[PDB]
């Protein structure tokens, strides 16, 4: 799964089976990292109009 | 893939199914790759 974003701590109580999370666009918004099984929230990097 | 979804619920109804809502969490995602068309459940006898 490829993508760009900032990985931050989260307070979403994922169930054991649950691995990732999806937004309305179906783009991944949270992910469970392998090896350490922790849940990292994925927030898209800041952008806007110059 | 043979998916087993399971849920355990504490109930106190005597005869029929209880009326309520309980979502089944996925328990086992099983890699078999075989044809299944017929099944049979296993019970346990009591001997005296
Ligand atoms: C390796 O990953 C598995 C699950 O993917 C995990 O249970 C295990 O703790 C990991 N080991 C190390 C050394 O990170
Ligand atoms: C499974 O077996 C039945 C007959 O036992 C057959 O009709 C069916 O096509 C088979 N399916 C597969 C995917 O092999």
């Amino acid at each position: 799964l490829t993508g760009t974003g900032v990985l931050t701590e989260s307070n979403k109580k994922f169930l054991p089976f649950q691995q990732f999370g999806r937004d309305i666009a179906d783009t991944t918004d949270a992910v469970r990292d392998p090896q350490t099984l922790e849940i990292l929230d994925i927030t898209p990097c800041s952008f806007g109009g110059v | 893939y043979f998916k087993i979804y399971s849920k355990h619920t504490p109930i106190n109804l005597v005869r029929d199914l209880p009326q309520g809502f309980s979502a089944l969490e996925p328990l086992v995602d099983l890699p078999i790759g075989i044809n299944i068309t017929r099944f049979q459940t296993l019970l346990a006898l009591h001997r005296s």
